[PDB]
């Protein structure tokens, strides 16, 4: 097939992946730390909701419960 | 209100108990007895 060829004006932009990675083991003061710039972006973060919680109910596990 | 105080639920998973069998006979559970009631059973109401 004929492939559409050119030139675009592309552009990068913030939320790079490498301040985005964010985990923890045990414990505060989490290991894997992202860089403290949220600015009205508190999306959860590492939680467990009320809609989470419904979800396993909905598979039946009784032990997952317990662990999590 | 089992996830409140942490206990297991009643539905789905924690909806049956398992158990484990012993597999012993009644053969290895008996009252093991040789000469112990002899004594003291004829020698209580002789006479008395």
């Amino acid at each position: 097939a004929y492939i559409f060829f050119g030139p675009i004006y592309y552009q990068k932009l913030k939320h790079m992946v490498l301040d985005k990675m964010h985990a923890r083991a045990r414990g505060p003061r989490a290991v894997l730390t992202r860089q403290p710039t949220e600015g009205r972006s508190r999306d959860g973060g590492l939680r467990l909701g009320e809609m989470e919680r419904d979800c396993v109910i909905a598979y039946g596990a009784s032990q997952l419960l317990l662990e999590r | 209100e089992c996830i409140i105080l942490g206990q297991t639920m009643s539905i789905g998973t924690g909806s049956f108990k398992v158990v484990k069998g012993t597999n012993i006979s009644e053969k290895d559970l008996v009252p093991k007895r040789c000469l112990f009631e002899s004594l003291s059973n004829e020698a209580a109401l002789k006479a008395n």
